[PDB]
Order: structure tokens, then sequence, then C-alpha cells
């Protein structure tokens, strides 16, 4: 269990020293496990300005397998729900050990900023991302002032 | 008409050959094939044969069953002798047959009085019922002394008993001293329980010693660890080959416990090595030991859920742990107790004169012993082959020509488990006397009672002056005979009046 909690450690001390503009994340207290991260909409979208916290649920094999990543924060997007699941090819199918926490919230930047409605963990607002960008962005907007401001 | 009779089907120490001789059979414990009494209760079932009640009550003497053993018969003859005035030939063999079997009753009861009237100068008899904590008489421990099938054998437990009363035996270890004598207890520094306390007793009330502390893998790393020097690195000399003598290492462990294992590529099938784990899977560094390198070799090497997806002995039996003295004083007996079962088939096979105890009881052996069965109990470790293991390595030292089978083996932890059982709430466990009745031998199971015949026990007290007439036949005679596992009934006697019973009440059970 120390090889995760050696991996983990690492991660953290790169996260510190550089990094991202536009995201962040740690443990909360002396559990090194359960991290907490922010993703900040991105400035060419209706999340723009907002706020989003997720929480990071490691394994005791990472990283061999992929962490648990959720919103903790509301958003009105067609990959992510009200249990909080994204859904990200990388978070389960293509997990890697290559792959770190940061790149997984890079990944869940350009899914906010790129959204994919092929893979739709909710239907009903999939269907009007496809029909009409008006009324998903207006929504998307108020969504982010409300629940992420 | 079926006459009522009274001869009894079942008789106090009776038994009756085939051939309708009568055998009395002098117990001298109670038990089967281990006996439930030792120590100073150890005479008990002598006591209640030669005088019956006369210390506490609702026990008959041998005299006393026989006695009225002689009364049924002599009235059975009678109502045969009335009704063979109605039915001349009634009853004709039954009543050659009775009268038989009382001229031998008649015959036991006489030399039973001989014995205690002109033969207990010594007293031995008498002293069953005086004394406190009587002795064995010596005819019965002449008997034991020589027998075939039958052994004495001693423990050392913490707190021992001084009182034994089992001369010889077969196995024996070093003992402390008793509270009972001069000095009072003490614990001995040396010896098989010695080092089976010291070893087996945990270092405070905090801190026990538990059961399974090994996962396979824990297993596999120390296996793995052992193998590297007294003064080996991580840290020094070209690293990446220290790692790649460590894989070999690792890869020879997963050939003995299994075939799809694999060194070469992580979960992911790419190249695993020091750089690898070290950068990329990020698990390893400067600061690992080589303790790390392992379970990163695992860790990087296998899944996790197919670790923990990889009959009973007697030394696990609801307990996860050692926790209190008295646990280990309980494993301690138990250990011993095998030792001594292992020397019992060894020397009823023919297979070893030796006493194991007083091997085991020496400077290497005892200590090993000790710390294997330690070990073996945190692993989780069958601890009877742990045993069986050090005895077949030492074979020649312990009088043997060579090894245990399989087989064997197998054998001696199913008798070493009944018997224990049999005998795990003893108050003592100082010793045990053990018969095995498939076997030509002077002891006999009967009516849950170990047994000499009584005259055999009656040879040897009057040293061969009082003759036994009739009798002088009947030792010899039920040595002859195919077990000495004897019918708690007889059947001569019985002769199945009762089975047509048995079946007119299964034609009343079908309405």
């Amino acid at each position: 269990l120390a090889m995760a909690l050696k991996r983990i450690n690492k991660e953290l001390s790169d996260l510190a020293r550089d990094p991202p503009a536009q995201c962040s994340a740690g443990p909360v207290g002396d559990d090194m496990f359960h991290w907490q991260a922010t993703i900040m909409g991105p400035n060419d979208s209706p999340y723009q300005g907002g706020v989003f916290f997720l929480t990071i649920h490691f394994p005791t094999d990472y990283p061999f397998k992929p962490p648990k990543v959720a919103f903790t924060t509301r958003i009105y997007h067609p990959n992510i729900n009200s249990n909080g699941s994204i859904s990200l090819d990388i978070l389960r199918s293509q997990w890697s050990p290559a792959l770190t926490i940061s790149k997984v919230l890079l990944s869940i930047c350009s899914l906010l900023c790129d959204p994919n409605p092929d893979d739709p963990l909710v239907p009903e607002i999939a269907r009007i991302y496809k029909t009409d960008r008006d009324k998903y962005n207006r929504i998307s907007r108020e969504w982010t002032q409300k629940y992420a401001m | 008409d079926k006459i009522k009779f009274k001869e009894p089907e079942r008789c106090e120490y009776l038994h009756i050959a085939k051939d309708n001789k009568v055998h009395i059979l002098l117990p001298i414990v109670g038990g089967d094939e281990i006996g439930l009494d030792n120590t100073a209760e150890t005479t008990g079932e002598l006591l209640t044969f030669f005088y019956g009640k006369t210390h506490g009550g609702t026990k008959y003497s041998a005299e006393h069953h026989l006695n009225e053993y002689k009364k049924n018969l002599e009235d059975d003859i009678k109502a045969i002798g009335v009704q063979r005035k109605i039915s001349p030939n009634a009853y004709e063999d039954l009543l050659k047959e009775k009268k038989e079997r009382l001229e031998q009753i008649e015959k036991y009861i006489d030399l039973i009085k001989v014995l205690k009237e002109k033969f207990d100068e010594q007293r031995e008899i008498d002293k069953l019922r005086t004394e406190g904590i009587p002795q064995l008489p010596s005819g019965v421990k002449e008997v034991i002394k020589s027998s075939e099938n039958a052994f004495a054998l001693r423990l050392s437990p913490d707190r021992p008993d001084s009182f034994t009363r089992f001369d010889d035996p077969l196995f024996s270890l070093k003992r402390n001293r008793s509270q009972y004598e001069a000095g009072g207890y003490q614990r001995a520094t040396d010896g098989l329980g010695a080092r089976l306390r010291s070893e087996l007793l945990p270092p405070d009330k905090d801190t026990p010693i538990v059961f399974n502390k090994k996962s396979l893998k824990d297993k596999i790393v120390d296996s793995v660890l052992v193998q590297l020097d007294k003064d080996f690195n991580t840290k020094d000399g070209d690293r990446g080959q220290k790692f790649e003598d460590i894989k070999k290492l690792v890869l020879e462990e997963y050939k003995k416990i299994d075939s799809e294992l694999q060194v070469d590529e992580d979960t992911y099938h790419q190249p695993l090595n020091l750089d690898y784990l070290e950068n990329i899977a990020c698990t390893l560094d400067d600061n690992s030991t080589a303790k790390d390198w392992v379970y990163g070799i695992i860790g990087a090497t296998t899944e996790a859920d197919y670790w923990p997806k990889k009959k009973v002995s007697v030394f696990y039996e609801k307990q996860k742990e050692i926790k209190f003295e008295s646990d280990t004083n309980t494993m301690s007996i138990k250990v011993q107790y095998l030792l001594a079962e292992i020397n019992f088939y060894c020397k009823t096979n023919k297979l070893s004169d030796a006493n194991f105890g007083e091997f085991f009881d020496k400077e290497p052996h005892a200590t090993e012993v000790a710390k294997r069965v330690k070990e073996g109990l945190v692993q989780g470790a069958e601890i009877e082959p742990i045993i069986y293991n050090y005895i077949n390595s030492h074979h020649a030292e312990l009088g043997l020509t060579s090894e245990l089978s399989s087989k064997q083996q197998e054998e001696i932890t199913e008798k070493f488990t009944q018997r224990y059982h049999i005998i795990e709430n003893s108050p003592h466990f100082d010793e045990f006397f053990v018969a095995d009745p498939d076997k030509k031998g002077n002891i006999f199971s009967h009516q849950g009672r170990m047994s000499c015949h009584f005259l055999d026990f009656f040879a040897r007290q009057t040293k061969g002056k009082y003759p036994l007439g009739d009798l002088a036949g009947h030792q010899e005679a039920l040595q002859a005979g195919t077990s000495n596992r004897l019918h708690h009934k007889n059947e001569v006697v019985a002769q199945g009046y009762e089975k047509f019973d048995q079946f007119k009440k299964e034609v009343v059970k079908l309405l």
C-alpha cells in the first residue's frame, strides 16, 4: 500500500511546484487517498467565470487503476450528471499509469469547452445541445451563475 | 413358553467368548483407546472393582455383580428344570450352556477372595481403599510394563501434578517441579516444554500472537528477501542490474505458486524495470528499501483482486491467536501430545523402540521445534507436517530406519485428533494411557474401560503360586480372537430374543 502512497505524493509535489493556471487539486486531512480538485470553466464557454469542485478518490492499487473523479458542484453539461459522475474514457477504459491526475483535470476542462453529445450520460440535455445551442448556453450559463459563483 | 430368564445380557467386567468362556476383565482406567483417568484419580476403577462403594456411592464391586450373576443363573436353571417337567427336551443346550457359565463364575469368585485373603500381605489391593493416592498394584504395573499394544505417555504441562501413576512412560518430557514436591513449583530452564513456553508466550497483555499475519504475497516477499546478502542495497553500484537480480528471484517464486504469472510486463504490457517504476508508475525511488522493490514488482505485475482468491488442524480451533498465558500452555500441550502420538504409532508399528520426547528435549531440537511451530502459527501453516518433517529429517537419531509415508502421517494426524478431542477437557494433562485395540496385546477395550484379564493380573499378583485350575486356559483363549475390542453385550447369552422385538415394534410402526 505504500506503492501508491509514494505515487500520489509524487503527483502532489508535481502539481504543487507547477500548477495548471485553470486547475488545482490536493488532499484533505492527513488522508492522501481522498483529494479535492477545482476546475474553473474556460473563457470561451458558458461555464466561463464559474468555479467547479470535484472529489478525486484514489484506489489502493493506483496507478494500476484509474481514480474516481466526480463533480461536487452542479453543472448543466451533457457528460456529467446529478450523481456528479463524469463520463470520460480515461477514467473508465483508457486509463494508464503514464496518466496524471492533472491530465484528467485537463481532459475534464476540454469536455466543458468541447462537449461530446454522442456519449450522453444525460440524454435530455444532449437533445438540447444538438437542437438549440442558444437554449443550451443560456441554461448552462444560468447554472454556472447559480451553483458555481 | 419362552421363560422370562433373569441372566443379564450385560454384566460389569464380564466378556463371553464365541466358545462360552467367561472372561472377567480387570479395569485399569476408563476409556476406549485413551485413558480418561490419570494422576491421583488413576486407581478409581480398581478401587471400585475390588471394594465397590465403600467410598462414595453408586457403583458395585465385581464379587457383588458376579454373585448376582451367579444367583440369576441359579434361578434360570430351576425355571428351565420346572419347564422340562411339562416338556422333557425343553431348553436342552441353554441349560448346559448356563451351567457351564455358572461353574466359571464360581471359580472367578473364588479367585478374587483368595487374592484378598491370602495374597494381600503387602496390602497393594487393600490400599486402594485406605490410602489417599493409591499406587497401581504391582501386578497391574507388570501387565502394563509388558504390554505390546498399550503405553503410558507423559507430558510437561506448565503446572505439573507430581502424583503421576503410570511408571514406565514410553514417551516423556522433562517436567517442571510440582507444587506438591519438595521446594514447590519451579519452571525448568531447559527442555521442550520450556522453549515452547518462551517461544509461544506472548510479550505482553496488549500484544498477542495472531495466526494469519501473512498474505500469500507477504510470504513470497519474505522468501525473496532471505536470498539477498546480509549487506545488500538499493542505492550502491549498478541499480538497474540489482533490480534485474531481484526480478529473477521474484520470478522464481512465481513458478512455485502459479504458471500464468509473469514479470516482463506490468498489467499494461509495457517494459518493467527500475527506470519504468522509478519514473513512469512512480511507485519506487531513492528511499525505497529492497522490500519495496519486491512489492513494487508484485504490484506492477499482478492485479490486486487475484491475491485474495488464493480440514482444520487441532491447533486452530476458533482461536485466531494466543492472547493469554493459558492459551500458550494449551498450544504447547498440543504440540507435545502430537509428539507423543507420533512416538506411539512408531512404537506400536514396530518402527522404533525410542522415547522420542527424550530427543526433543535436546539443545538444538527443542528450540527449533518451538520456533518452527511459532512460525507456522503466524503463517497459518498446518502445524502437523512441520513436526512430521522434523522427525523425518532426523529419523535415524529417533531410532527409525526410514521416514514416514504420507499415508503414515495422515493416520497419525487422524488418531492424534480423535484422541486429543477425547481428552481435551481433562483437569490434568500430566500423563495418558493409550492403547491400540487393533493389535496383538494384553490390553482390551470393554464397556469403556481399558482392561487387563482378571486372570493375567491374578497370575502376576500371585507370582504363579495359587493355581488356576479350569480357568488356566482362558487368558490365552481370549488372545486368540479376531480383536481386542470386546462387544459390550454378550451375544451368546442374549441370544437374539431382543432382535426379534426390535422387529415386532417396527411392524407396529407400519400402523
